């Protein structure tokens, strides 16, 4: 393993990985 | 855009690549406060006419609620000898809302001006009165020498210098019998080095300032989670929703577009909080209501441009939002 | 009016355990499938409640001190209880605290009271047309200066005489805050005879009193002039003590667990 | 400080009174992001390694 969007109010971006979870498992 | 990178980077070539310069906030476009009707106003200057207030421990309180007060009479422009105020102006009281207000009066002496504070010490704010830290109003002050003073001293008012414990805010007591002055109980009658607790004001027209009377006016403040009864001298700013705005629910101020929700709240529940000990849902506390605090869209600006020998045409990315102006 | 009863007897002060008994909402902050853990006056868990009860005869009413807090856990059929009084010396020296219940709304109200050596209220006349309504009020004769008037929303309450294992019950909490006073109050079926049973309940609020009044003391003034007698009643008074629940909440915020550690 | 709320503050006491407040509030909070992006070096450090 919402959390993410109630810690995205008080400034703490996440930023979105460059590669996605579906590219991994294509070069896999 | 391009020369945002130019400072950014502290160089006149950009190279390719993407930059993060700014952050893009959305700014509230109105004000959204919602709170019911106006019951009466604080008596304010209907105090500063009484012939003779009472003592420190005696204080005398009218009990009017739902601030916004009194604005019309107001006799604290330059009309006194002395003024120390905290929080804001009587005249600024308009613009904020409390729950109970209680009209004081009361005459100190000149070293008991000081000892005057909301969540302090003193001899008298101990022992006698203490400020709640509700209170953001002025503490009125005038000289009453050329009245109140007699010769030799004037026995009519009393205070209680002693006690055998520090009151709380917002407790009195009017007993003027003998009791434990000190840590160690003497059993009643005054001996076995404690003191008679009561005293008598010893004022005196002309001795310096310590020694003579002043008349103190403070109207008590209250400020609690419970849901206020007044907003301003408007009201309601008749709320839109779906839009930035800068809202005060329930005495909780911020700026965030209100949507509603299903969220399911008790009746005698005001107001909700996530992990964050922060606001996340409220309730209207002048209608039947269910409002979620959704705060306004922001993120950090991504330029994306080629090399400065290659093109000047510049890419703006917001982060993680959808942009309605465009 | 100022004549005990002469049934009147102080009865040995049994003792009991609470298992869940004490817990209530900290605050009006809702929260949702989270753990929230704040200190406030509580009631420990498994501790000792004093046991009382009344009968048709032995019946005491002592007084106990307010100062740390106490808890209120009442086991009723009838609903015998009609509430609690509030003072330091119990006398029109000072200000006085009253809580009546009519089975239709709550009386509240701060005067200076003339208190009766044992009060009570006048109930006669069962047989034809019971309806169990109160008539002579014996509390206090006249009162004076009063600094505080309050009535409650209305409410269904069971007067109805049963025998047997006892069915109703109430839990209140009382606590003072700052000079503000706070009502918690419950009502669940269940089938008891002496002791408690296991089992969890939530106390919601009631009336939160703007008084300001300090209480050093209460005193009994609750069931039912020497020769009134007195039915069958049980009552507690817990100790409310500083401590911290962790407390879970669900997806309607109702609590489903409290949990309070200064045992294992 | 007197209070964590920046609006309580500014609406209570005086602009050079609330400066005293206002820089408790700044100091404490620039030494616990400064141990967050110390703590999140440190751990990077495992995660490359």
């Amino acid at each position: 393993t919402d959390l993410i969007c109630a810690q995205k109010f008080n400034g703490l971006t996440v930023l979105p990985p460059l590669l996605t979870d579906e590219m991994i498992a294509q070069y896999t | 855009p391009l020369s945002e990178t130019k400072c950014t980077l502290k160089s006149f070539t950009v190279e390719k690549g993407i930059y993060q310069t700014s952050n893009f906030r959305v700014q509230p476009t109105e004000s959204i406060v919602r709170f019911p009707n106006i019951t009466n106003l604080c008596p304010f200057g209907e105090v500063f006419n009484a012939t003779r207030f009472a003592s420190v421990y005696a204080w005398n309180r009218k009990r009017i609620s739902n601030c916004v007060a009194d604005y019309s009479v107001l006799y604290n422009s330059a009309s006194f000898s002395t003024f120390k105020c905290y929080g804001v102006s009587p005249t600024k009281l308009n613009d904020l809302c409390f729950t109970n207000v209680y009209a004081d009066s009361f005459v100190i002496r000149g070293d008991e001006v000081r000892q005057i504070a909301p969540g302090q010490t003193g001899n008298i704010a101990d022992y006698n009165y203490k400020l709640p830290d509700d209170f953001t109003g002025c503490v009125i002050a005038w000289n009453s020498n050329n009245l109140d003073s007699k010769v030799g001293g004037n026995y009519n008012y009393l205070y209680r210098l002693f006690r055998k414990s520090n009151l709380k805010p917002f407790e009195r007591d009017i007993s003027t019998e003998i009791y434990q002055a000190g840590s160690t109980p003497c059993n009643g009658v005054k001996g076995f080095n404690c003191y008679f607790p009561l005293q008598s004001y010893g004022f005196q027209p002309t001795y310096g300032v310590g020694y003579q009377p002043y008349r103190v006016v403070v109207l008590s403040f209250e400020l609690l989670h419970a849901p206020a009864t007044v907003c301003g001298p408007k009201k309601s700013t008749n709320l839109v929703k779906n839009k930035c705005v800068n809202f005060n629910f329930n005495g909780l101020t911020g700026t965030g577009v209100l949507t509603e929700s299903n969220k399911k709240f008790l009746p005698f529940q005001q107001f909700g909080r996530d992990i964050a000990d922060t606001t996340d849902a409220v309730r209207d506390p002048q209608t039947l209501e269910i409002l979620d605090i959704t705060p306004c869209s922001f993120g950090g600006v991504s330029v994306i441009t080629p090399g400065t020998n290659t093109s000047n045409q510049v890419a703006v990315l917001y982060q993680g939002v959808n942009c309605t102006e465009v | 009016q100022c004549v005990n009863f002469t049934t009147r007897t102080q009865l040995p002060p049994a003792y009991t355990n609470s298992f869940t008994r004490g817990v209530y909402y900290p605050d009006k902050v809702f929260r949702s499938s989270v753990l929230h853990s704040t200190q406030d006056l509580f009631l420990p868990f498994f501790s000792n409640v004093t046991w009382f009860h009344a009968i048709h005869k032995r019946f005491a009413n002592p007084v106990l001190p307010f100062n740390d807090g106490v808890y209120f856990a009442s086991t009723e059929k009838s609903n015998i209880i009609r509430g609690w009084i509030f003072g330091t010396t119990l006398d029109s020296k000072t200000q006085s605290l009253l809580i009546v219940n009519n089975a239709t709304n709550v009386v509240i109200k701060v005067c200076e009271f003339q208190f009766c050596n044992d009060p009570f209220l006048g109930v006669y006349y069962h047989k034809n047309n019971k309806s169990w309504m109160e008539s002579e009020f014996r509390v206090y004769s006249s009162a004076n200066n009063c600094t505080f008037e309050y009535v409650s929303q209305p409410f269904l309450m069971d007067l109805e005489g049963k025998q047997g294992n006892f069915k109703n019950l109430r839990e209140f909490v009382f606590k003072n805050i700052d000079g503000y006073f706070k009502i918690y109050s419950k009502h669940t079926p269940i089938n008891l005879v002496r002791g408690l049973p296991q089992g969890f309940s939530a106390l919601e609020p009631l009336v939160d009193l703007p008084i300001g009044i300090n209480i050093t003391r209460f005193q009994t003034l609750h069931i039912s002039s020497s020769g009134w007698t007195a039915g069958a009643a049980a009552y507690y008074v817990g100790y409310l003590q500083p401590r911290t629940f962790l407390l879970k909440y669900n997806e309607n915020g109702t609590i489903t667990d409290a949990v309070d550690c200064a045992l294992d | 400080a007197i209070s964590s709320v920046l609006n309580d503050i500014l609406s209570r006491l005086d602009p050079p009174e609330a400066e005293v407040q206002i820089d408790r509030l700044i100091t404490g909070r620039l030494q616990s992001l400064q141990t967050y992006v110390t703590q999140q070096l440190i751990r990077a450090a495992e995660i490359r390694a």
